[PDB]
RNA sequence: GUACCCCGGGAGGGGAGUGAAAGAGUUCCUGAAACCGGUCGCAUGCAAGCCGUCAGAGCCUGUGUGGUGAUGGCGUGCCUUUUGAAGAAUGAGCCUGCGAGUUAGUGAUGCGUGGCGAGGUUAACCCGUGGUGGGGGAGUCGUAGCGAAAGCGAGUCCGAUA
RNA sequence: GGGCUUAAGUUAUCCGCCGAAGCUGUGGCAACCUGUGUGGUUGGGUAGGGGAGCGUCGUGUCAGUGGUGAAGCUGCCGGGUGACUGUGUGGUGGAGUUGAUGCGAGUGAGAAUGCAGGCAUGAGUAGCGUGUGACGGGUGGGAAUCCCGUCCGCCGAUUAUC
C-alpha cells in the first residue's frame, strides 16, 4: 500500500496561494513565503478586528467633539450632560447626527447644556 | 469535451480578424537577445520592419526578419492582403529547449553553460486595424 | 457604516491669523488643528478636510522667558561637522516662515498627507499677505470654558 | 564580492529593461531609379551609389 | 510484500565524500533513506495475518450467523439438485427456491455429492461448501442456505448437543 | 507517420490531407508548479516600505460581483535552539517529486473490547489437496500461602508447642 | 518630539472625560458539574498527557456509476468550528471510479549545510587560454574568421623534419 503524496498535498497549497492572491513578489507565488505571510495576515486581522472598535470610537469621539465645540461645549461636558439628561444615544449615532443632521445634534447640545451641574 | 471550436493559434492571435502569423520555433538564440530586437519590431509596418532589420547590427535581426517575411507571405496567400498594407500587430519571444553543457574551470572545477533557444511569433494585420 | 468624506466633498476655507503678540506654541497648535480640519464634524485622518491658514505678523510672535536667544533650532546637512544652530528670535527676524513652519510641522502627524497639508500654511512676517483673491477670513484663537 | 540576497523581480526588471538597443533610422536613396533605404552618410547597398540627386558617384559596383 | 532496507540495497558501502571541508551535508552512504534510490525505512516486510481466535468464539459466530437466517426462513433442505449426469441447467432450475442471488449450497463430502457439486460449480451466484467447512464469512455473505439432506446430516452430526 | 502548394539555405511555420481527436505530428497520452513572456484594467516618478492587516476615496467593471487601489492607523520574517532571537546565533535560492516512531514474538506490563468462566487456552502436529474449518489439552495461567529448606498449611516463619 | 513659564512645570483640592482582548450589553460555539423543567462554573498556553476527527491509497460487502465522458489538472459560484469541502457549474482530458459500513497502511513535509530533476539570482555581467596582420579575387543564403593570390610579419638547436 504505497501512497503518493501529491493528491492530498496540493490542497493546502492551493488554499494558501489563493489566500495570498494580491501579495507582492514571492509572497504571491511561492507556497512557503505565502504561508509565512498568511500567518502574519491572520495575526494582524485578528488584532485589527479587536482594534476596530477603539478606532471607530476614537473617530466618533473626534467628530462629536468638533460638532459640540462649534456650540461652545467641550466633549467631556457634552457627554456628562447627556448622561445627566438621561439620553442614551451612543457615540456612533451621535457622530452620525453630527455629520448628517447637525440641527438634531445642536438640539442635543442644548439638552446637554441645560443638564450641566453649573457649579 | 464535446464543444465546438477547438483551440487554435489563429483564434488566439487573430480571432476572425483579417491577417496572418508565423512562428519560428527552436531558433538557436537566447530569448532575451531575440526580445531586444522584437521590442523594436513590434507595432511597426511590416515592410519598414524588414528593411530596418536588414540593417540592424544584432544577430537576432536575421531570424526575426525571416519570420516577419513568412507571416507577410502567409497573409498574401490565405487573405489576399498585400505586403505594403500590413503592420506587425503582435510580436513575442518564448523560450525553447535549453541544452546543458560544461565548461572546464580552474582547479578541476566545471561550470555550467546553458545554450538557450527561442520561439519567435509574429502576427501581422492590415493597417486599417491599428485604430479599430 | 460610519460617514467618510469623498475626495472634494468637504469645502476648504481660507483663514488669516494675526500672529501679533501670539505665543508661538498657541499659534502652531491652532494652525495645525485648522490645517487638518480637526474642528469639523466631517473630519477624516486619510482625507484632507482642512482649511488654508494664512499667518501675518509672523515677525511679532511672542516668546516667554529667555527663548528669543536660548531656544535653539538645529539643522544638519548629513556630512560630518555639518550642524548649524540658530535661535528662534533670529529665525523669526530672518526667516519667520521657516520658524512658523517648523513649529507647525512638529505638531502634525508624520505623514505624506501632513506634508501635503503643510503646503496650505502661508506665513508672512509682515502685516500684509498676497492672498486677497482667496478672501481669507479672520480667525481668533479662543478657548471654550469648562 | 558575492550577492548577499536574491534580487527582487522589480529591481531585476528595473535594471534589465535598460539593456536595449535603438532602431536603425535609414534614409531613402536620392537616386530616382533606386529609391531604396540606406544608412545616412553611407553608400546605398542596392545601387552602390552616393551623393545628391544631381551629382551621384558609384562607390560599390554592387 | 517486502522492501529493501538501506543495508539490502546494492552498493552504498563507502562514504560518498569527506565528513568536513566539501561544503556539502554529511552523508555516510549513497543508499541512505533520504537518497533517491536509497533504502526504505519502515516499508512492508513479509508477514502472516492469521489470528489465533478461540474455538468457542468461531463456533458461536457460525451458530449465530446460521440462526440469523434460520429465523429469517432462508434455510432450505433438499435431497439433491440433479439426477444422473452433471447438468448446470437442471440444478440452476432447482435452486429457484429463492432468487438466484448470493446463495450457498451446503453439500456433503467431496464424493457423496460429486454430481451436485459439479452442477452448482459454475453458477457464480452460488457458493458451494462441504458441511465440514461451514464458516461464518460464507454464511453472513449468503442470502439463502440450501442444504442437501446428507449435507445437513453431516453438519448436524459433526457439531451439536 | 502529414501526398501536394506557399515563405525559407535550412529549421520552422502557413494552407491542405489522414485520423474520432494533430493544441494525438514522432521533444508525440494526460501536461501541475517554479520560471519566461504578449495583451488588457487599475495603481505607480516628494517617496523611508518584514511588504501585511484594519479604515478608505477614486478609476475600471458591473458577469450590480469583482480587479486595482491614492491616503490614515497598527505592525521587527519562518524554523531550530535558548534565561532571552526580527535578530548582526543556526538552516533554507525557488518549485515538483521523494525523505523519519515500523515489524516480529503461543516476550513483559497496563487499558478498551468480545468469548468462556472456577475455570480459560492450546503448541508442534493430523485431517480438509476445498480456505479462513475441525481435531490435538503435551504444556501453560488461575485454583493457598508461608519458610533457606525439610516441611507445615488459613496459616506459616523468627521464637521456647512462648 | 513640537513646543511650554500668558504652563502645557511642581503642589493641594474639586469637577468632568479618555483609555485594554478587563467588566457589562447583545448574538453564536464548546468542556465540566449540578438539581436533572433553573442553570452555575469554565474555555491564553511551550514540554507534555488525555479525547475526538479531516484528507490519501488498497480492500470485503451492499447500492451503484462512467464515451450522453472516469481519474487527474484548471476556473467560477457556494459550504463547515478545523483538518477541509459541494450530489453547484464550466474548461481541459480520454477510462475509470462514487456513497455507506468495516478491514489494512510505504497515509499527510517547510526546513535534516536532506536526495533527484527542472528553473531563477548574480547578468546579458567576468572570461573567450603568450601573438600580426593587410588587401585583391572566389565560393556561398550568409564570410574578419573557408579557398586562391600578393604584400607584410613570426619561429628557425626549432612554431622545421623523422
Ligand atoms: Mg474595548
Ligand atoms: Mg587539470
Ligand atoms: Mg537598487
Ligand atoms: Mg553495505
Ligand atoms: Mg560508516
Ligand atoms: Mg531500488
Ligand atoms: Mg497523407
Ligand atoms: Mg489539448
Ligand atoms: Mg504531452
Ligand atoms: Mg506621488
Ligand atoms: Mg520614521
Ligand atoms: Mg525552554
Ligand atoms: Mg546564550
Ligand atoms: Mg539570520
Ligand atoms: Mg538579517
Ligand atoms: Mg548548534
Ligand atoms: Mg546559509
Ligand atoms: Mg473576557
Ligand atoms: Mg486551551
Ligand atoms: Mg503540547
Ligand atoms: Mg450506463
Ligand atoms: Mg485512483
Ligand atoms: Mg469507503
Ligand atoms: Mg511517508
Ligand atoms: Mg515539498
Ligand atoms: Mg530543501
Ligand atoms: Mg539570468
Ligand atoms: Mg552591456
Ligand atoms: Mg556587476
Ligand atoms: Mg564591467
Ligand atoms: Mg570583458
Ligand atoms: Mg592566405
Ligand atoms: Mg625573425
Ligand atoms: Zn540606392
Amino acid at each position: 500500500a504505497r501512497v503518493k503524496r501529491s493528491v492530498n498535498a496540493k490542497k493546502k497549497r492551493r488554499e494558501v496561494l489563493d489566500q495570498a492572491s494580491g501579495y507582492r513578489g514571492q509572497r504571491s507565488r511561492l507556497y512557503r513565503k505565502a504561508k509565512e505571510q498568511t500567518l502574519h495576515s491572520a495575526t494582524y486581522s485578528f488584532r485589527d478586528r479587536r482594534a476596530k472598535k477603539g478606532d471607530f470610537r476614537s473617530l466618533w469621539i473626534q467628530r462629536i467633539n468638533a460638532a459640540s465645540r462649534a456650540q461652545g461645549m467641550t466633549y467631556n461636558r457634552f457627554i456628562n450632560g447627556l448622561k445627566n439628561a438621561g439620553v442614551e444615544v451612543d457615540r456612533k449615532m451621535l457622530a452620525e447626527l453630527a455629520v448628517s443632521d447637525i440641527n438634531a445634534f445642536n438640539s442635543l447640545v442644548e439638552v446637554a447644556k441645560a443638564s450641566q451641574p453649573q457649579n | 469535451m464535446s464543444k465546438t471550436e477547438r483551440p487554435s493559434r489563429r483564434a488566439a492571435l487573430l480571432g476572425d480578424r483579417p491577417g496572418s502569423y508565423a512562428i519560428a520555433r527552436h531558433v538557436r538564440m537566447s530569448a532575451s537577445k531575440c526580445r531586444r530586437v522584437i521590442n523594436l519590431v513590434r507595432g511597426m509596418d511590416a515592410v519598414d520592419a524588414v528593411t530596418m532589420l536588414k540593417f540592424q547590427p544584432q544577430a537576432a535581426a536575421e531570424p526575426i526578419r525571416k519570420v516577419i517575411a513568412s507571416a507577410m507571405a502567409n497573409a498574401e496567400q490565405t487573405e489576399g492582403l498585400r505586403a505594403d498594407d500590413l503592420y506587425i500587430s503582435q510580436a513575442f519571444v518564448d523560450e525553447g529547449i535549453t541544452m546543458r553543457r560544461i565548461r572546464p574551470r580552474a582547479k578541476g572545477s566545471a561550470s555550467r553553460i546553458l545554450k538557450r533557444s527561442a520561439h519567435i511569433t509574429v502576427v501581422v494585420e492590415p493597417k486599417e486595424a491599428r485604430q479599430a | 457604516t460610519t460617514y467618510s468624506p469623498k475626495a472634494g466633498e468637504v469645502q476648504r476655507k481660507w483663514y488669516v491669523i494675526d500672529a501679533e503678540d501670539i505665543v508661538l506654541g498657541r499659534l502652531a497648535t491652532t494652525a495645525a488643528n485648522l490645517l487638518r480640519g480637526k474642528h469639523k464634524p466631517q473630519y477624516a485622518p486619510h482625507i484632507d478636510t482642512g482649511d488654508f491658514v494664512v499667518v501675518v505678523n509672523a515677525s511679532k510672535i511672542a516668546l516667554t522667558g529667555k527663548k528669543a536667544t536660548d531656544s535653539l533650532r538645529y539643522d544638519h546637512s548629513g556630512r560630518p561637522g555639518g550642524l548649524r544652530v540658530t535661535s528662534i528670535g533670529e529665525m523669526l527676524a530672518k526667516n519667520p516662515r521657516r520658524a512658523v513652519e517648523r513649529a507647525v510641522w512638529g505638531m502634525m502627524p508624520k505623514n505624506k498627507l501632513s506634508r501635503q497639508q503643510l503646503k496650505k500654511l502661508k506665513v508672512y512676517g509682515g502685516p500684509e499677505h498676497p492672498h486677497a483673491a482667496q478672501n481669507p477670513q479672520p480667525y481668533e484663537i479662543t478657548q471654550i470654558a469648562q | 564580492a558575492v550577492p548577499k540576497r536574491k534580487m527582487s523581480r522589480s529591481n531585476t526588471r528595473h535594471r534589465r529593461s535598460q539593456w536595449k538597443t535603438v532602431a536603425t533610422k535609414l534614409v531613402t536613396c536620392a537616386n530616382p531609379a533606386c529609391g531604396e533605404k540606406h544608412l545616412p552618410h553611407t553608400a546605398c547597398p542596392s545601387c552602390g551609389g552616393y551623393g545628391p540627386r544631381g551629382d551621384r558617384r558609384q562607390v560599390v559596383e554592387a | 510484500h517486502a522492501t529493501k532496507t538501506r543495508g539490502q540495497v546494492s552498493g552504498g558501502g563507502k562514504k560518498p565524500w569527506r565528513q568536513k571541508g566539501t561544503g556539502r551535508a554529511r552523508q555516510g552512504s549513497t543508499r541512505a533513506p533520504q537518497w533517491v534510490g536509497g533504502g526504505t525505512v519502515h516499508g512492508p516486510q513479509p508477514r502472516s495475518y492469521a489470528q489465533r481466535t478461540p474455538k468457542k468464539m468461531v463456533g458461536a459466530a457460525l451458530r449465530g450467523a446460521l440462526s440469523d437466517m434460520a429465523r429469517d426462513n432462508r434455510i432450505f433442505v433438499v435431497t439433491s439438485l440433479v439426477d444422473g449426469d452433471k447438468p448446470s441447467t437442471k440444478q440452476a432450475k432447482a435452486v429457484l427456491s429463492g432468487l438466484a442471488e448470493l446463495r450457498k449450497v451446503l453439500v456433503v463430502l467431496d464424493r457423496s455429492d460429486e454430481i451436485d457439486w459439479l452442477s452448482v460449480r459454475n453458477l457464480s451466484e452460488v457458493h458451494v461448501l462441504a458441511a465440514d467447512q461451514l464458516n461464518t464469512y460464507d454464511v453472513v455473505n449468503a442470502r439463502t442456505i440450501v442444504f442437501s439432506q446428507a449435507g445437513l446430516d453431516a453438519f448436524v452430526g459433526a457439531r451439536s448437543a
